[PDB]
């Protein structure tokens, strides 16, 4: 069995611009990685969510966005659009020097 | 064509970071084991030198400080230094030729004010004149191969197409 972690992204639709949506809608769906045999479920969810993170940035230019968790301010994830089936996951630590691998995932079903 | 290569005597990749903020750990490992000439230096035992309260479960997301570059160093029998800015070619050759590590410190390229900056560490190896112009030679722990640099340059083009900027290093392992 895989390792199943879920991404409650919470933002107003009404406060972006056509661009910065898309961009976000990207990550929207289920993905895993075999080799760490673990599963991202992203969704678009609301303020009753469990499993909430906020939106840091978005980069319409590079097609990434970056967020963070209530539970744990202090690691920022990276969101990187690589194709049409990937995405790549990164994660920082706020404080200090430390930025892990992009990991690849790929699109489940 | 490599017409002069001059690399840290017993460097080797010998582990590779993935999902971790232990790059620091990574980079001081492998200039150790190199400059120490053993295999006994690794990411993950570092970590946990730095960090002896933090959980197993916790520990993938630290990420280490200049202080403790500095003080795991001196634990280990190194005399460590910040310099700012990027190493010449002739420093680092000396350097290198000398069996002295260099960690570099790097930050990613921000596009405006509100996207943060993300930091990652990685080790020099050496330089080298390829096709008449100065390089250094370094290693990312993100991969399991060597990268070059123009020497007159700061900004480094990682992998999976991440720009970082390096803005200085931790001198002496
Ligand atoms: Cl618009
Ligand atoms: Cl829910
Ligand atoms: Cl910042």
């Amino acid at each position: 069995m895989y390792q199943l972690q879920f991404i409650n992204l919470v933002y107003d639709t009404t406060k972006l611009t056509h661009l910065e949506q898309t961009n976000i809608n990207l990550f929207i769906g289920n993905w895993s990685n075999h080799q760490l045999q673990k599963s991202i479920c992203i969704r678009h969810g609301d303020d009753t969510s469990h499993n909430q993170y906020h939106i840091l940035f978005i980069d319409t230019a590079h097609q990434r966005i970056k967020f963070s968790s209530f539970d744990n301010e202090e690691i920022i994830y990276i969101l990187d659009y690589d194709d049409t089936q990937h995405i790549l996951m990164q994660t920082s630590s706020k404080q200090g020097i430390g930025t892990s691998r992009p990991i690849v995932y790929e699109r489940l079903v | 064509q490599v017409q002069y290569e001059n690399t840290l005597k017993n460097f080797k990749i010998r582990e590779q970071q993935f999902d971790n903020s232990w790059c620091a750990g990574f980079s001081m490992a492998a200039l150790l084991n190199a400059t120490k000439n053993t295999d006994t230096y690794n990411a993950h035992d570092i970590m946990r030198t730095l960090y002896p309260e933090v959980s197993e479960q916790d520990l993938p997301n630290c990420a280490t400080f200049p202080n403790q570059m500095i003080e795991y160093g001196k634990s280990q029998g190194r005399d460590i230094h910040y310099q700012e800015g990027v190493p010449s070619y002739n420093q680092v050759d000396q350097l290198t030729k000398d069996n002295v590590g260099i960690m570099i410190l790097a930050q990613s390229v921000s596009q405006n004010p509100n996207d943060p900056h993300l930091g990652h560490a990685l080790a020099v190896v050496g330089n080298a004149k390829i096709n008449d112009q100065e390089k250094l030679i370094y290693w990312n722990p993100w991969d399991t191969e060597l990268s070059i640099q123009d020497a007159d340059s700061s900004l480094l083009h990682l992998s999976f197409n991440r720009d970082y900027n390096w803005y200085g290093s931790m001198i002496g392992y």
